């Protein structure tokens, strides 16, 4: 399924990414931890190629998508995103939101996309919002109907880069709830936060990195409790 | 001899007139210099990289030379060809040419205002270039560019007042002939300042307004 | 007749004047114009009612006016009360005159632009507006107003070819004086707004180079 | 001390504070929390008027402050502010901050103004900073200056404005640390945090705001553990 394979990733003379492998399979929930500027997010990115590699390759589903030899449209269709800042559009409402990629991407039927959608704002409690605006929606609010419209185009893995770091403490809970009920439901998900609550609840495997690399990575047990590396321990000591 | 208001009274017809003129010439210059606009910034769009190339320079050209020299390129310059325009199509031909390069850095503008995350979220569920432009990007950038191109025609006003230099009969030559039979320059020229600044503030109440709405 | 440009080449001595007057106008009047705007942006900023609202109708009227209507106002408006103004103070005072409404109101954007958090950590120190203002507030404007001036002084150069309808020998009034002699206008226009194209060019490229310099 | 009697405050349709009263004396440590929107940094923001009431009066040392007949110059001079955002003066550099409000408002002399800036450095670490910029400094390196700069002009009361809310996990120990390490020094702090460890660990009193009023209030433990209130119990809920 996802294979990063040894990329790097420069931004001018800004080294992120310096050389990092990471493979996924299906059903893992694999949460990526780090300090700022630690290379998380770009790593993240490089899985759909929001970023291309400035070297390195990766392959999702066993075929390579980073060598200008493929059709990225038809891979986004397969690896779901779910953003910091929520990234709704405004001027289209919750169904609408949710409803556009399936009717003009996969060419679904009308009817099906409005139960499909009302399935998914029911599911992500957004029922009584779906004819809102991404305007009268509170930030949690927000990344629900988010999680809804990425899901309607039912990926097999969802990334996942802080859905939860621009968000009112107050707000934190329902959508980390979401994103637990996703896991349980056996989705496949990579995903990168702050909070070490959800990684240790359903995080099947942890990834610590720093300094644009994979410093040590382990369960979350293994890496929460009885963490090897000394630059593993640091990190943790400030944040926990 | 010293200033005589009350006798400008009798002219208002010539005032009028020149008005009429200023926002006939401007409206056609403006709605051509847009149609031109659009035309030009798609040029700078295209994946051929010749045609945006041209659009580019074009571009930088005109806004990087003055309306003034393009007015009497095209009337003056156009002669010593056997070509006789009248100051009215040149002073278009002018202007919707001044505003065509403005028009085509307020459309590009305008969309990369919309926030690049809005084009991630679309691109990232599937979306190719084509759609994403369609359905997300563009109905938002528009948003960005009507407030700038009304603004802009409000701009073309006082631009417009320059083919006056050409004969054109604008609400600023109305002082060269009020003066002929009055020999007075100020009092007409007041006047006609004063038309001006009621026209920009009137279509800024307007432009203003109507941007509140968005 | 046909093109050809090989017969303007004589004429250079004159393109060469155009220019260097083009330069001499537009540099005086901004050089006023700048100096003008200072003192209205301060009356802008006065407590005073009366002065407020006079720096506020002036510069209001002036950037919704026409440049040329003010040219023409100054010159031939002028003229019958026994006033007889040379083109070029008469460029000039149009120049600085349309210039300082644009400043005023470049440098009142270039102080709001500063983050309102600066006053706020100044004055919640004990600074009174007049330290906050002196020690930290207007040092970062400057380095907002700065860029927007050298954008206003390029933008008063192709201003400026508008005096060559009042009979100023700038760089656009070049062709009117060629052609007397040649017939042509297309030649030596093309000329003159090639000289303007490298002129803007030039300078919004040292611009530039002068902003990231400071930011 | 300071002694905020019943202020309430408009931003145009908006009522964001509806009728507040706060005392707080010398050597307490207040920590105010509650939902975005409750009204806590627009209260706490009346106490050195960085804000004026629509309504009702603030005392400090027993003299009313918003009636437009005192110094509020020398008001500020007791009353220090920490900030959200930092805040800092870019164009000067770590010891130039912190020297500037003594030698132009108090006309402190100089040399004496040097050494009690590289006092205030070492107590908040940044010795080693004195003379970089502060935009060489660290988001926690940042704060931790701001909190030198507004001691240097000696208040007998500091207002803290969510000093932890702009900064990467890994960098709000360090700054909450210096918080602490100057409430068990006797400090009179004002805090509105969305860090209960803060209130937890040196806090005094506790006020939960919600909705543009103070709805609960008392010591940490009773908030945290003994809430009485509806109100209190629901945003808790979401939080701890
Ligand atoms: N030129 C750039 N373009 C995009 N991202 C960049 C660039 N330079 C640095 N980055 C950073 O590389 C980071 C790798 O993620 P990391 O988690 O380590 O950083 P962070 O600052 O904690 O931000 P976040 O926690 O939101 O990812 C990205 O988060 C991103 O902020
Ligand atoms: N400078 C200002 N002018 C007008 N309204 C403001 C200003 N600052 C904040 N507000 C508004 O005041 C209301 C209350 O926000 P405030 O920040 O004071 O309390 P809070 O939301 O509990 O605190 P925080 O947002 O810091 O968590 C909000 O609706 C906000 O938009």
């Amino acid at each position: 399924m996802i294979f990063v394979n040894d990329v790097y990733k420069n931004f001018g003379s800004l080294e992120v990414l310096k050389g990092v492998t990471l493979k996924v399979n299906k059903g893992e929930v694999v949460v990526i931890i780090g300090p700022s500027g630690s290379g998380k997010s770009t790593l993240l990115r490089c899985i759909n190629l929001l970023e291309e590699p400035t070297k390195g390759e990766v392959f999702i589903d066993g075929v390579k998508i980073n060598n200008g030899k493929v059709n990225i449209n038809k891979v986004r269709q397969k690896v779901g995103m779910v953003f910091q800042h929520f990234n709704l559009f405004p001027h289209l409402t919750a169904i609408e939101n949710i409803t556009l990629a399936p009717v003009k991407v996969k060419k679904m039927n009308k009817k099906e996309a409005e139960e499909l959608a009302v399935d998914l704002l029911a599911k992500v409690g957004l029922l009584d919002k779906k004819d809102q605006y991404p305007i009268k929606l509170s930030g949690g609010q927000k990344q629900r109907l988010a999680i809804a419209r990425a899901l309607a185009m039912q990926p097999e893995v969802m990334l996942f880069d802080e859905p939860t770091s621009a968000l009112d403490p107050e707000m934190v809970k329902e959508v980390l709830n979401v994103m637990k009920q996703l896991a349980n439901e056996g989705m496949t998900m990579v995903v990168v936060t702050h909070e070490m609550g959800f990684a240790r609840e359903v995080g099947d495997r942890v990834i610590f990195m720093d300094d644009g690399v994979i410093v040590e990575e382990g369960t979350p047990e293994e890496i929460f409790y009885r963490a090897k590396n000394e630059r593993t321990r640091e990190f943790l000591s400030k944040i926990l | 001899m010293t200033v005589d208001f009350l006798s400008m009274v009798k002219y208002t017809p010539l005032f009028i007139s020149g008005l009429i003129m200023t926002l006939k010439l401007t409206f056609l210059a403006v709605t051509i210099g847009v149609l031109m606009g659009l035309f030009i910034a798609l040029m700078k769009m295209s994946s051929i990289k010749p045609i945006k190339l041209v659009a580019s320079s074009y571009i930088e050209v005109i806004r990087g030379t003055p309306l003034l020299v393009q007015l009497l390129l095209i009337y003056n310059g156009l002669m010593q060809f056997g070509m006789n325009i009248p100051a009215f199509t040149a002073g278009v031909s002018a202007l919707a040419i001044n505003s065509s390069a403005y028009v085509a850095e307020i459309i590009r503008a305008g969309i990369q205002a919309v926030d690049p995350g809005q084009n991630e979220a679309a691109r990232s569920l599937g979306m190719t270039h084509a759609m994403a432009m369609r359905y997300v990007i563009i109905p938002q950038a528009i948003k960005n560019i009507l407030p700038a191109l009304g603004n802009e025609f409000i701009v073309m006003l006082k631009e417009s007042a320059i083919v006056s230099v050409i004969g054109f009969a604008d609400l600023t030559r109305q002082a060269d002939i009020i003066q002929s039979v009055t020999y007075r320059y100020f009092e007409p020229y007041i006047i006609i300042a004063a038309i001006y600044f009621v026209m920009t503030l009137t279509f800024s109440k307007l432009l203003s307004l109507f941007e509140r709405r968005l």
